[PDB]
């Protein structure tokens, strides 16, 4: 075949729209997403939220390296205690915008062998019957577009309960964490330090 | 697709022939009525404005000229045989009346008698003279031509008309040349293609880049460079039925390119002499035979020759590009092998065909054999054959929606043709080996046909499609379309393995395929049909037909379905193929397929469709050379290789437009926004 100089008016807007939709979309989303504050409610409710961030923290952070000072905290502890849409609205749009405006051509040849029932989706355009296994109608493009172009947006550059009863059971993992695990540090670290930096 | 192109891309031309009689107009007086071209059955009868080159409109009659009288005006025509007459109206050529009883009068047209009125050549250069007092007015030059005046009126829409050469002719008024016309191409029996076409490793690097970059140091659409790319500028080079060739250009509505006279008297067939492209040889009714040099210029004949015997001859059938080999075939039924020239076991199988049967012959050391032969009988009569044209090949199966295959079958050697015979009224189907003889299928049809309209056969890539007319399903146009495949079971190659096989067909042990078929039910009786093209046999083959009326249609392969079903049984029936479109008997006639949309385009009574390959493979040309030349360029499937001539590039420009103002809209906007209102600062 003979294609004749349509690679300017559709494989150029093919790739040059993908790149701004997606640039768009990132834009876009981050535009969607704001929080700009927690709340604007009274002190008192992040104030013991953020008591219970420490218990939380204190179960990773201060459970490690506190052999002395393991049992010292737990007192303390029960007293104080007690995107889709991005996928779905973009690409499916534009899926109907490709087949509206460019149909029924044959835009380019692919460099692999697809098997026979790929070339029987990708041609719709086309109203051939026995045309070959290789060459594609204009959809294919985009077809391979979708799910190639990471590296694009690399290189141009982006990037990515109840009240009360929860407390108590917070307060239940105050008290496993008093022997659940007593974590072998202050003990092992001369062994440690002497294993390394040599 | 049809109103932005429609009389730009369709290019058509009407000829008359050489004229015979012409008659005034009763009414409309700068008008007559054109005879031209008489043949055996039938005549040219025409009606035509004289001051211009408009002809009002055209019939074929089936008279011999002699019959074609005025009235005691009228126009009154009188079978011979029979007491059939016509009587038609000049002005606009209704059928007055008909009868058998008697004819109505005649009276048989008066010779010119320009001499002695109106006429006088003295100084080599034309004078008129009034009757009485001869001043010689509106005098005028004789051309380098002159052979008759055919017409001249004196009344108030003045006209004369000029034979000045042989096929060049020249209307004149009040002296001035007021139009012009050329009837050299009445009739072309056989045709040819002539294209045309435009026009160490250190210094490598720099003698490239010095190139390139006096290279290095806005679309404009330009159509001249298209046409000549993809082939659309061609030369086509016709042989009339006279003794004339001609260049005709395939664009630029066939302006004429060159124009050359033989002296053969009547032409019979054009070949090159060899693949260049450059040196035809062509060969007279008479039995001669000339060599032409087809150049840029105007050509020239590079020799004259006789054949071996002074005979004269039927037909030639073209041997071999590489051995320069022809076959020439004489009336009285004698064969002749012919070795032109330099043009500066191995077996040949060549084959012929006549009514009386279907022969086959065999070349072998420089001579000719017969190698059977297969003749119907007395009551029979061959009518109709077709061989296979020659395909490059990319499918070697059809396949089914489960991805699984049918075969089709493909062996290179057979033709297919029709016998009909008398009060059997059995039109017989037979698709024979053409080397054999064996026939390997007969399809009968004991549906009335009737022996009077055409029937026609042509052969596909691995189909057939034959068509006649019939009454007893119904009074209409039948195609029949058979397809051929090596097992009708749904997935078997029977024995098609060719590592190394290397079968014969000779001896006979070819596999011998099953057939489907079907018919189908067509509203308008089919004079002809053949089968459109590319250089590679990728698109839909578009069957094209030409009617009665002269009309032109193509419909596409995938409509005439064998193995079609009536479509009760084929939804999500798995089993059938991709898109089955369904068998559906009743084909009714779109008038978007048409082609020569409202163009006339009578092509006589022996006319030919061929389908002329192009490159940019959506488009093909087909066309139909005889009587009449016309020629399109047609797409089976629509186009798909084009880019367009009809796109809103400005709507995708303005959107891509669209999308960067976006961009410029939100990003300093969102950045700003986002990041400093996220992080407080
Ligand atoms: C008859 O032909 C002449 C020549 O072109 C043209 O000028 C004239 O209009 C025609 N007659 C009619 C009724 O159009
Ligand atoms: C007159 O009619 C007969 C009847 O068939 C036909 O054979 C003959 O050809 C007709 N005359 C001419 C001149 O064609
Ligand atoms: C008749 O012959 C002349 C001389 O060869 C040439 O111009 C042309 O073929 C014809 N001329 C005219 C005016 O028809």
């Amino acid at each position: 075949l003979l294609d004749d100089q349509l690679k300017y008016w559709v494989l150029l807007p093919i790739s040059i729209v993908m790149v701004l939709t997606g640039v768009l979309k990132q834009y876009i989303m981050t535009l969607i997403t704001g929080s700009s504050a927690n709340e604007a409610q009274p002190r008192v409710k992040l104030t013991e939220w953020q008591y219970l961030q420490w218990a939380q923290l204190l179960i990773g952070n201060g459970g490690n390296l506190s052999s002395d000072a393991f049992a010292a905290k737990k007192e303390f502890l029960v007293k104080d205690l007690t995107g889709n849409m991005a996928s779905f609205i973009p690409q499916t749009i534009i899926m109907w915008w490709v087949n509206h405006f460019f149909a029924g051509f044959i835009l380019m040849q692919l460099p692999f062998p697809l098997t026979a029932k790929f070339k029987e989706m990708l041609q719709t355009g086309i109203i051939c019957q026995d045309l070959d296994v290789r060459w594609v109608s204009s959809i294919s493009w985009y077809f391979i577009s979708v799910l190639g172009l990471n590296p694009v947006y690399n290189l141009i550059g982006l990037n990515d309960p109840p009240q009360s009863q929860v407390d108590k059971a917070m307060h239940a993992m105050a008290n496993d964490l008093t022997i659940i695990q007593h974590e072998t540090c202050l003990d092992n670290v001369e062994q440690r330090v002497l294993k390394q930096y040599m | 697709v049809f109103s932005d192109d429609a009389f730009i891309t369709d290019w058509q031309l009407a000829n008359l022939g050489p004229w015979e009689k012409v008659i005034p107009d009763s009414r409309d007086r700068n008008r007559v009525l054109i005879l031209s071209n008489p043949t055996e059955t039938s005549c040219l009868v025409s009606s035509f404005n004289v001051s211009s080159g408009q002809i009002l409109f055209r019939n074929v009659l089936p008279f011999t000229i002699d019959e074609i009288q005025l009235d005691s005006n009228a126009m009154v025509c009188v079978n011979s045989s029979s007491n059939h007459w016509q009587k038609y109206d000049l002005h606009d050529w209704f059928l007055l009346e008909e009868g058998v009883d008697n004819a109505p009068s005649t009276t048989i047209l008066p010779q010119s008698s320009y001499l002695n009125d109106q006429v006088s050549i003295k100084n080599n250069e034309l004078h008129i003279l009034d009757e009485q007092s001869k001043l010689a007015e509106w005098k005028l030059e004789l051309p380098q031509g002159f052979n008759k005046v055919e017409y001249f009126h004196r009344e108030d829409p003045l006209a004369l008309v000029l034979n000045v050469n042989d096929t060049q002719y020249m209307g004149f008024s009040a002296l001035i040349p007021v139009w012009q016309r050329d009837e050299w191409l009445t009739n072309v029996v056989d045709y040819a293609v002539l294209d045309v076409f435009d026009s160490s490793l250190w210094n490598a690097y720099w003698l490239r880049l010095t190139t390139n970059w006096n290279r290095l140091i806005l679309d404009a659409k330009d159509t001249t460079v298209s046409d000549l790319k993809f082939g659309f500028a061609k030369i086509l080079i016709v042989l009339t039925h006279d003794g004339f060739i001609g260049g005709l250009d395939m664009v630029n509505k066939g302006q004429l390119i060159w124009k050359l006279d033989l002296e053969i008297d009547q032409g019979v067939k054009m070949f090159w002499t060899d693949k260049n492209h450059d040196e035809l040889v062509v060969f007279s009714h008479d039995g001669h035979y000339l060599t032409i040099e087809v150049t840029k210029d105007q050509p020239i004949i590079k020799s004259r020759s006789p054949l071996s015997e002074r005979k004269t001859v039927d037909s030639v059938i073209r041997l071999n590009e590489h051995d320069h080999q022809y076959l020439i075939k004489f009336e009285d039924k004698d064969h002749l092998l012919f070795k032109l020239n330099p043009g500066k076991s191995s077996h040949i199988f060549v084959t012929e065909h006549d009514t009386n049967g279907i022969y086959g012959y065999i070349i072998e050391n420089d001579t000719v054999k017969q190698t059977w032969k297969k003749a119907v009988n007395s009551k029979e009569k061959m009518v109709a054959y077709s061989k296979r044209e020659t395909t490059n090949l990319n499918t070697l199966g059809i396949t089914l929606g489960d991805k699984s295959v049918l075969y089709k079958y493909l062996y290179p050697n057979l033709a297919a043709y029709l016998i009909a015979n008398e009060e059997h009224h059995t039109i017989t189907f037979n698709l024979i080996d053409t080397i054999t003889g064996e026939i390997l299928i007969t399809q009968e049809h004991k549906d009335s046909p009737d022996f009077r309209f055409p029937m026609d056969i042509v052969f596909g890539e691995y189909w057939v499609v034959y068509s006649y007319f019939s009454s007893e399903p119904v009074p209409e146009q039948k195609l029949v379309v058979v397809e051929l495949y090596e097992s009708l079971t749904p997935d078997e190659r029977l024995s098609n393995s060719s590592d190394n096989f290397s079968y014969d067909p000779l001896t006979g042990h070819i596999n011998k395929p099953q057939f489907q078929t079907k018919q189908f039910i067509f509203p308008e009786i089919i004079k002809t049909m053949s089968i459109s093209k590319t250089t590679d046999d990728i698109t839909t083959k578009a069957i094209v037909m030409e009617l009665e009326n002269g009309q032109i249609t193509y419909i596409p392969k995938l409509l005439l379905n064998a193995r079609g079903k009536p479509a009760e049984e084929m939804a999500k029936d798995k089993k059938k193929e991709f898109m089955a479109t369904p068998y559906t008997p009743v084909i009714p006639i779109n008038d978007n397929f048409i082609i020569t949309h409202f163009r006339n385009l009578l092509p006589g009574s022996d006319s030919q469709l061929i389908s002329i390959p192009t490159n940019l493979e959506s488009t093909s040309i087909i066309c139909d050379l005889g009587l009449d030349v016309f020629c399109t360029r047609i797409t089976p499937s629509g186009q798909f290789d084009l880019m367009s001539p009809t796109f809103e590039k400005g709507k995708l420009l303005i959107t891509i437009f669209v999308l960067l103002v976006i961009t410029y809209f939100i990003r300093p906007s969102v950045s700003n926004k986002k990041l400093k209102s996220q992080w407080l600062i």
